[PDB]
């Protein structure tokens, strides 16, 4: 009663597709029990604790790993100190890119500035009427659509200068 | 033929029957459903015709002629087949542009189906004939044939030049008694 | 159940002339569907929950009463 | 507005659809209903604004 | 007399009702299939009686 | 009147009544309506086009 | 509205609903269909019999 | 990252969406090297073997399993030794619907009579112009579209008399 391999893919060119309307957000801006040692993240919650706002994603994309000599020499990223390819939609079956790539970038105080330990990543964010800024506060926004994906973190803050970079690499059944 | 076994509507002029009498507690027929709206149809085409005529224009339809004999219609009212038609269809026809042309519209019959559109199946959310198939519709689509003698004459041309006008709406019946 | 193995598998009679439709108890968008040559007494479709040899419509040939006209149902999710 | 989710009512006058033909062993919708008086009083309407106009007294 | 027990037609001019309007998941009176072609037929009576009178030869 | 797909009688046969409108032929009933007049066996008036009584009204 | 037929088994069951439309009288409102028009207090056209203005455009 | 449990449930009602190019196949009219062992199943295979042809699928909804006393009442759906209600796409996250069933009535003759070993369902299949009707030999497909799930049985045989009633309930993970 198998699945195919492309089955995966297809569900992945699916989340490629939603990219307009997707946003990092961020969350959890008072303390843990242990800042060192947070909980458990309930695959059931519907949104991060403690919301700071949102940010529109700055690139999304189907990415696979790397493999030599092909991909060495072409278009690259380097995360989790090691190294991807990125996939274009009308090649996704042949690659077998089964793998979602989501980043965006949070700089200065374009959201309010603090404390946080938790980062996601919504579709289908709605603001409200007339607004079309790429940074929302949780009071611009009209639905703040679904959230997909997030984690808990060890406690991290933010300052003027500063830019606040988060990406993820996410696929849709890590358990075939 | 609506008379065959796919619908077997058991509707006929000629037995004066004008009212389905539907009663409790027995099992629904859907010919009689079909004559139940065949009957109330076949009465207005009877009113429509004690006054109009196949080729009467009620508004609109003013024909546009280029210079290389190819014509067209803007959208308007006509009586056509027991019925007054929103003529809307952006046909292109070519005349000889020699000797007698009339233009007439005709009439075309065509059944659709779930199967084809699949907004007739039923979207009663929540309910157990969800997605279910149901009845068709009998879609009647208008178009421009030229020396056509079927069709509902609706313009004459001479050597393409225009035979007769007619500025307002034309009523064939009321016409006579006019004259 | 005593041409295939065993008791313990699902098997019933559907029998669809319960649910024409009547003018009134019917409900509009109800279960009922309209009187016509499947929904229609002295008829019936048996669901079983196994795999069998065609043979066993013949069997069911041996026991229904004459005049009922007969379908069978084979059901994939008791095999999984 | 007829059309909407407690009514459903299907008709549009722009499709051109003129009869709702109902076959044997199928469930029997409430559109389809209300879809087949709408095309009689549609077209009734049509055939009166093509002699009267709206308050002509009689 | 249709407002009799068999059949129960609801119509009356007076009540200025002009459609029925179905609802999903409930019984279909058979008295409201007689009123849905009742109003039709006395609105189409009015629209012939404005035009013509009885024994009118066409 | 019974069910054609079934062809048949039977419990589930009968269905909808049909109201027939019959027309018949009278001399002198004054709840009839009146198409023609005569007078001492010859006919009163002619109409040789369609009669329109409302539309009459107005043309007069 | 609710089925009154004795011995069935909707018998008291909710049904279709009814569209009323209703006319009311109005002064000065555009959206109505006018059937008089009066300046200073007096009756500005009459009409002594059935008005149709298709047909009255031809007579016209 | 995680996956929340309303990840499931969206790419669910996205393959819900789908429903009007869903299609049945069937194939594999030649016998297996063991007709009373037949292979497992490859998931990198891209279409049928042998295939005999497709047929729309009759129903795509959300389901989820049911439960005493709210569902007593409701169009219970028996599959897999357990029972199973439907849900509409409006109320899938408040019901926790991550669960797909699919049908389709393969009636009689209206494909080739024969044989038969392998089921599937498709999606984005599409036939040539002026092809209509629900069933469809090879030849009159244009595009197969991707092949979402499939087995491999012991054979089948067919008449016109029979009806072959294949279904599934799954997630494209289906063993969360």
């Amino acid at each position: 009663a198998i699945a195919t391999y492309n089955s995966h893919v297809e569900l992945a060119k699916y989340l490629v597709s939603k990219a307009d309307s997707v946003y990092l957000t961020i969350g959890k801006s008072t303390p843990w029990s242990n800042e060192t040692n947070p909980p458990q993240p309930d695959e059931n919650a519907t949104v991060l604790q403690e919301v700071i706002g949102y940010k529109k994603a700055t690139k999304v994309t189907l990415v696979r790993p790397s493999k030599s000599p092909e991909d060495d020499n072409k278009n690259l990223i380097s995360y989790g100190n090691k190294s991807w390819v990125e996939v274009t939609p009308e090649n996704a079956k042949a690659e077998g890119a089964k793998w979602v790539y989501l980043e965006s970038s949070i700089v200065g105080d374009e959201l309010p500035l603090g404390t946080y330990r938790q980062v996601g990543f919504v579709m289908d964010l709605v603001a409200k009427s007339g607004i079309s800024k790429f940074n929302l506060v949780p009071s611009e926004v009209e639905s703040t659509g679904t959230l997909l994906f997030f984690d808990n973190k060890q406690f991290q803050n933010r300052s003027e200068q500063t830019t606040a970079k988060e990406r993820f690499i996410v696929e849709v059944d890590p358990n075939s | 033929n609506f008379k065959g076994s796919p619908y077997l509507d058991r509707f006929d002029p000629s037995k004066d029957r004008t009212k389905v009498l539907f009663n409790p507690d027995r099992p629904l027929q859907q010919a009689e459903l079909n004559e139940m709206q065949s009957i109330d149809q076949y009465y207005l085409k009877n009113l429509g015709d004690a006054i109009f005529k196949d080729g009467d224009k009620q508004s609109g339809l003013g024909f546009t002629l280029s210079e290389d004999n190819v014509l067209t219609v803007n959208p308007g009212y006509v009586y056509i087949n027991g019925k007054i038609r929103y003529y809307d269809n952006d046909d292109s026809v070519k005349i000889t542009g020699v000797g007698k042309e009339t233009i007439g519209i005709k009439l075309t019959e065509r059944i659709v189906t779930p199967d084809e559109d699949a907004s007739l199946l039923d979207q009663t959310s929540g309910v157990p004939s969800y997605f279910s198939k149901g009845a068709d519709r009998l879609e009647e689509k208008m178009s421009l044939t030229v020396n056509d003698p079927t069709s509902a004459t609706i313009y004459t041309f001479m050597d393409g030049d225009l035979y007769i006008q007619s500025t307002n709406a034309e009523m064939d019946k009321i016409n006579k008694v006019l004259a | 159940k005593d041409y295939l193995g065993r008791d313990d598998i699902d098997v019933s009679v559907y029998e669809p002339f319960t649910n024409i439709f009547y003018t009134n108890k019917s409900h509009l968008n109800g279960e009922d569907h309209l009187m016509g040559y499947y929904y229609r007494f002295a008829v019936i479709n048996v669901s079983i929950g196994d795999y069998f040899p065609v043979e066993i419509i013949d069997v069911i040939n041996e026991f229904k009463p004459a005049g009922v006209t007969l379908y069978v149902t084979y059901d994939g999710a008791s095999t999984i």
